[PDB]
This record gives C-alpha cells, sequence and structure tokens, in this order.
C-alpha cells in the first residue's frame, strides 16, 4: 500500500 | 531573391549602415536557418550576429527586420543549450517580451515562440523569462471573450510556450506563476483544437508531478472532470497527456485519488488497459498500482468497474514494464486490501500469471511477486485456507520456480522464497 512515480521541447520555424 | 546565401554576405550586409541592406542580409539568414538539413546555427553564433539580430528586434519603425530577426533568432534558440544560451546572453528575453506588445499578430507570435524555446531549454532560463515579466503580456495576449476568435496557429504557440513555462523541475516553476497561469490553462483545456487540448493536458501533467502541494493547486481549480473526459478522447496525442496528468494526480493523497475516482476515471480503464499503445497501457497500469495502493473503499471501486480482470489480463499478456505495473498493483491490492478482496482477486486467476512472471530476469519484479505472494497466504492463513493457496502454487507450476528461486543471488528474494517454502511446505 505504498504510492510510487513527451511533446518538443524546443521548435524551429521550417519552410 | 535571398536564397542560398553565404555567411560572409550575410556578415557584410548586417554590417552596412543601410537598413533596407540589413533586412536583406537578416531576411536571408533566416531562411538559410529555415531548412531542415544542417542550418548553420554555430557559423551564425560564430560570426557575432545574435546582439544585432536583438538590436534590430527593438527597430518598431521597421517591422519587416522586427520580424525576420525573431525568426532567425527563434530558430538559433531551438538548438542546443549553447545556441539557447547564446540567444538569451545578447539580451534577447526583454526585447521579445517587449515584441510581445507589438501590433503586428505574426511579430506578437514569433515572439512568443522564441520565449517558448528560451523557456524549454531548463528551468534556468524558464524562471529567467518568468523574471523578466513574461507571464504578464503572454496572458493577456489570450484575454478575449472566446479564444475561437484567435488564430488557430497564434493560439497553438501561445499554449506551447505556456507549457514550457509550466514544464521542468528542480525546481519546479514559481508557486505564485503557476497560480497567475493555472486559470488561463483550464480555459485553453476547454478549447476544442486538438493541439492545444494536448498542450494543456501537458503543461497540467507537468504541474501535477511534484508534491502533493501542486497536485492539490492543481485540483482545487476543479479539471479533474475534464481531465477524465479528455482521457476518454479519442486522439492519443490528448490521452496520452491526460492519463500522464490522472497518474500524477494519484500519486498524491488518498483524497486527491478520491477526487479522481468520483470523476469516473475508472470506467474508462477497461479500454486504457487493452490499448494498442504499449506506452498507454504501461502508464495506465501504472496509474492503476497508485489507485491500488489507497484506502479500501477505492480498492473496493477498482474492483466494481471490473478492473481486476484487466489486471490479471495485463499480467498475462504485455510488455514486461506494464507486466512490472501490473505487479506492483497488485502487490499493493493484497497489501492494503480485504480479506474478501484478496479472495476475489485469487478467484480472478491472477496466481497462474503472477507465478509465470516469475521466470522473470529482473530481481525487482520477483521481489514483488514474492511479497504478493507473502501478502495471499496471510490472508489465506487468516481464512484458514492456507493449504488451498498451497496447492494451487504447486499446480501451475509456480513452486517449482520458488524452489529455483530458493538459490537466487539477490539475498532479499532468497530470504522470501525461502521464507514461503518454508512455511508452506514442509
Amino acid at each position: 500500500a505504498k504510492k510510487r512515480v513527451y511533446p518538443k521541447k524546443k521548435k524551429a520555424r521550417i519552410e | 531573391g535571398t536564397v542560398n546565401w553565404s555567411v560572409e554576405d550575410i556578415v557584410k550586409g548586417i554590417n552596412s549602415n543601410n537598413l533596407e541592406s540589413q533586412l536583406q542580409a537578416t531576411q536571408a539568414a533566416r531562411k538559410l536557418l529555415s531548412r531542415e538539413k544542417q542550418p548553420p546555427i554555430d557559423n551564425i553564433i560564430r560570426a557575432g550576429l545574435i546582439p544585432k539580430f536583438v538590436s534590430f528586434l527593438g527597430k518598431t519603425d521597421c517591422s519587416p527586420i522586427q520580424f525576420e530577426s525573431a525568426w532567425a533568432l527563434t530558430n538559433i534558440a531551438s538548438g542546443t543549450s549553447e545556441q539557447t544560451k547564446a540567444v538569451v546572453d545578447g539580451g534577447a528575453i526583454p526585447a521579445f517580451i517587449s515584441l510581445l506588445a507589438s501590433p503586428h499578430a505574426h511579430i506578437s507570435e514569433q515572439a512568443v515562440w522564441a520565449l517558448g524555446n528560451i523557456a524549454g531549454d531548463g528551468s534556468a532560463f524558464r524562471d529567467l523569462v518568468i523574471k523578466h515579466g513574461a507571464i504578464d503580456p503572454l496572458l493577456a495576449l489570450l484575454a478575449v471573450p472566446d479564444l475561437s476568435t484567435l488564430a488557430c496557429g497564434y493560439l497553438r504557440n501561445l499554449t506551447w510556450t505556456l507549457s514550457n513555462l509550466c514544464r521542468n523541475k528542480n525546481p519546479a516553476p514559481p508557486l505564485d506563476a503557476v497560480e497567475q497561469i493555472l486559470p488561463t490553462l483550464v480555459r485553453l483545456l476547454h478549447h476544442n483544437d486538438p493541439e492545444v487540448l494536448a498542450d494543456s493536458c501537458w503543461a497540467i501533467s507537468y504541474l501535477t508531478d511534484g508534491p502533493n502541494e501542486r497536485i492539490e493547486m492543481v485540483v482545487k481549480k476543479g479539471v479533474v472532470p475534464q481531465l477524465v473526459k479528455l482521457l476518454g478522447a479519442t486522439e492519443l496525442p490528448i490521452v496520452t497527456p491526460a492519463l500522464r496528468a490522472i497518474g500524477n494526480i494519484v500519486t498524491g493523497t488518498d483524497e486527491q485519488t478520491q477526487k479522481v475516482i468520483d470523476a469516473g476515471a475508472l470506467a474508462v480503464f477497461p479500454s486504457l488497459l487493452t490499448n494498442p499503445k504499449t506506452n498507454i497501457q504501461k502508464e495506465a497500469t501504472w496509474t492503476m498500482s497508485n489507485i491500488t495502493a489507497g484506502r479500501q473503499d477505492q480498492i473496493q471501486q477498482v474492483v466494481n468497474h471490473g478492473l481486476v480482470p484487466f489486471l490479471v489480463g495485463v499480467l498475462s499478456k504485455a510488455d514486461f514494464k506494464t507486466q512490472k505495473e501490473a505487479a506492483w498493483a497488485i502487490t499493493n491490492y493484497t497489501s492494503g486490501g480485504t480479506v474478501e478482496q484478496i479472495v476475489y482477486l485469487v478467484h480472478c486467476g491472477i496466481i497462474e500469471p503472477l507465478m509465470n512472471l516469475l521466470s522473470a530476469k529482473d530481481t525487482k519484479i520477483i521481489q514483488v511477486i514474492l511479497d504478493a505472494i507473502s501478502n495471499i497466504f496471510q490472508a489465506a492463513e487468516k481464512l484458514g485456507e492456507t493449504e488451498k493457496l498451497s496447492i494451487m502454487i504447486e499446480e501451475c507450476g509456480g513452486l517449482d520456480k520458488i524452489e529455483a528461486l530458493q538459490r537466487h543471488e539477490n539475498e532479499s528474494v532468497y530470504k522470501a522464497s525461502l521464507n514461503l517454502i518454508e512455511k508452506y511446505f514442509s
């Protein structure tokens, strides 16, 4: 009964 | 007109006292940095052009050069930490925060993008952007009656930059900054654009990943029902961050987990625990394990929703990480469950697959399996059916594996299986 414990971080504008 | 320029030509045009030549050179630099294959970011930085672009950002009398310099600096800051630091060292943060109030939407959007890159570099630059006072103008850009009147890409970029301002820990964002930003994230989370919804869910998952104070901050705003709704969404880009946020929330106190349960999240787990995406199955099993580690009424809620059979199935066949999360869930169940609940779990057919995973080559999962076995045997001793479970574990071929593990490298599993074999099979 014990408790425990992705998108782009940077983006370039490209054409 | 400005395609395939050389860095030498760009520097020559920037060093001229002609604003129009400077604009042409800046445009050429932007185009050169807007190629997918190997943008010469390092060459541009070495030429010492970042200060010039930062100075151009402030030429309100010439908005074209403002936009071009903003684009170039955005692309530069989108690279390594060294390049983002190069952009920041030129004083670009205050310039971009000033341009956030530009009368041209396509320039304020580029400022938002650049600040988002800078903040996304890490918690240091994030806190620095917050210190220069970006949250106020960023949120002012969203102070509209209906969010649908804004450009789709504009709103998407704003949401992404806000999410970046919410992300990263060690340290987490400033508590007062999170309090300032949360209402706008609630509003965006009720928006209808799928990409904006995904970014908002990611921001919420960022904010919910930490001490229970942050989880409480988020839950007090009443977004858990909307998070469950998005958990039921059809688009995986939206379901993933919503499930991450729900998992983070359930890692907190039993009262926050109960708030999550009341929203109806469990009713969505029949499909999440069988979702085609292995990552979704793993995340959902992790959430279920964190839920089974709570009070007994919550375990009974899990039972009533018919999720014990789904946990059995996940433990029987799934990616090994999902199976480990399921083993953790079963161990928490047996540790905090009611004798009747352990009986029901065993009746659902968990013993055979739980011994099947005893052949795993990971010491931690074997320890968890044996800890759950100890819990179940204690329940059986209480109920007086220890011999029944002994015969069960011996019939499915698991006690063979326990005898084998009796001579295991790790001492914890060694002692656990030894105690089991000596106290139940002698």
